[PDB]
RNA sequence: CGAAGGUGUGCUGUGAGGCAUGCUGGAGGUAUCAGAAGUGCGAAUGCUGACAUAAGUAACGAUAAAGCGGGUGAAAAGCCCGCUCGCCGGAAGACCAAGGGUUCCUGUCCAACGUUAAUCGGGGCAGGGUGAGUCGACCCCUAAGGCGAGGCCGAAAGGCGU
RNA sequence: CCCGGCGAGGGGAGUGAAAAAGAACCUGAAACCGUGUACGUACAAGCAGUGGGAGCACGCUUAGGCGUGUGACUGCGUACC
């Protein structure tokens, strides 16, 4: 099964109108070193939640 | 599944080779044909 | 004044680039880099670095401050393609197009 | 046999450098001479670690057309053009100004 | 003191058309009256090159299968080291002829090639590596068959045979 | 000189009459793909134009007008060889 009529361009973007991504809302702070973080994640230097948990 | 092509060195050779081009007259029309075309190979031997 | 900053001749599809060049268009330079860093696309990394490479031509060339610049214009172009063949069944062979995109980045103090 | 050689002085004819005047280094085969102190250019020189050379912009001559050029004549102080003649077995060059062997 | 060519604007004729001028370009153009034609394209399942659609859709090549720790690195599910698990074993182990011709070993690189990433490679670049009286070839002997001094035969070319 | 992996790629400085003449290099048309601005568009049925025609934006103005872009609503209307 194939096409009769070749599709236009406006159809194309009708179609992908619903392809757009999504960002962060927004990380958190640790509450010891200060950095920035996934919400329920540890941070880049081994914290979570105060503690350090990883060297 | 077997195919046509079979190497062999002895048979390319007696069959296609310069020494079997001499030996007949049509071959060395087949000689002087490439020759004036101006091929860079002339048989199959190296 | 405003500061510009390329990438010619990069792997991969202009379609696939736009999804993420579109995350920050109009945005303060710090809020940029914080959203590029945690979006699982390979068109981000490109991106990023194209956006630092901006920011440290308008701090050298033109004494700007990092505190004060916007992405003032962001777009992705297409580049040549390169050609290649692939076989199919029944001694049928398709053609393989690998596309390309240029990227370019402004920033600004107004 | 030709009329510019080397170790001559000459007068520039055309270009940037119409008026100066300067001694002929040597000769190409392509029809191009190298004047001293005419037609400089500014080279932007990578470095090298053998050799012992290090980079710069350095300032170089530059090959100039020899029809470009003409031989300088210090009794009129003008430019000249050059004739051929036998004097007693051998050629020689002579103005065609004054006709006067050079 | 800006030619052809490109791109806009204004005017003008019944039409095919014509005239003027802004920007781009950077060295050629050609009145009038006559003369000659490879002289005007939307179609021929026309010929060559470039670019779309379907679509970021199908698919990524045997259902023998993986887990974790350390190393290097800009980056490690796939590379190096260690321990455990699984698969073949008259083969999916070892040695050759035929065929191919540097794919073999060491250093260094990751654009293109590898159906993904690659620090890895049968990939790019440079250097190294094949040692015989006894192994093979060459050499001595012939099978099927081939060529063939003189010879027999056939318009020419050639056929068969000692 | 600077960002980047002692990358690919770029931004300044410098050469030159000219660098959107920078080696993927004279001129640089069309199909095709983007970024910005003005207007229209989520109760409306078909070869998508043509005749009529509000509203909005913008340039002159001799303040009387006019020009250019868009086009709600309505009559007629089934491509080419």
């Amino acid at each position: 099964a194939v096409q009769q009529n070749k599709p236009t361009r406006s159809k194309r973007g009708m179609r992908r109108s619903h392809d757009a991504l999504t960002a962060v809302t927004s990380l958190s702070v640790d509450k010891t070193s200060g950095e920035k973080h996934l919400r329920h994640h540890i941070t880049a230097d081994g914290y979570y939640r105060g503690r350090k948990v990883i060297a | 599944m077997k195919r046509t092509f079979q190497p062999s060195v002895l048979k390319r050779n007696r069959s296609h080779g310069f020494r079997a081009r001499m030996a007949t007259k049509n071959g060395r029309q087949v000689l002087a044909r490439r020759r004036a075309k101006g091929r860079a190979r002339l048989t199959v031997s190296k | 004044m405003e500061t510009i900053a390329k990438h010619r001749h990069a792997r991969s599809s202009a379609q696939k680039v736009r999804l993420v060049a579109d995350l920050i268009r109009g945005k303060k330079v710090s809020q940029a880099l914080d959203i590029l860093t945690y979006t699982n696309k390979k068109a981000a990394v490109l991106v990023k670095k194209v956006l630092e490479s901006a920011i440290a031509n308008a701090e050298h060339n033109d004494g700007a401050d990092i505190d004060d610049l916007k992405v003032t214009k962001i777009f992705v172009d297409e580049g040549p393609s390169m050609k290649r063949i692939m076989p199919r069944a029944k001694g049928r062979a398709d053609r393989i197009l690998k596309r390309t995109s240029h990227i370019t980045v402004v920033v600004s103090d107004r | 046999a030709a009329k510019i050689r080397r170790d001559d002085e000459v007068i520039v004819l055309t270009g940037k450098d119409k008026g100066k005047r300067g001694k002929v280094k040597n000769v190409l085969s392509s029809g191009k001479v190298i004047v001293e102190g005419i037609n400089l250019v500014k080279k932007h020189q990578k470095p090298v670690p053998a050799l012992n050379q290090p980079g710069g912009i350095v300032e170089k001559e530059a090959a100039i057309q020899v029809s470009n050029v003409a031989i300088f004549n210090a009794a009129t102080g003008k430019a000249d053009r050059v004739g051929f003649r036998f004097e007693d077995g051998k050629k020689v060059r002579f103005f065609k100004s004054n006709s006067e062997t050079i």
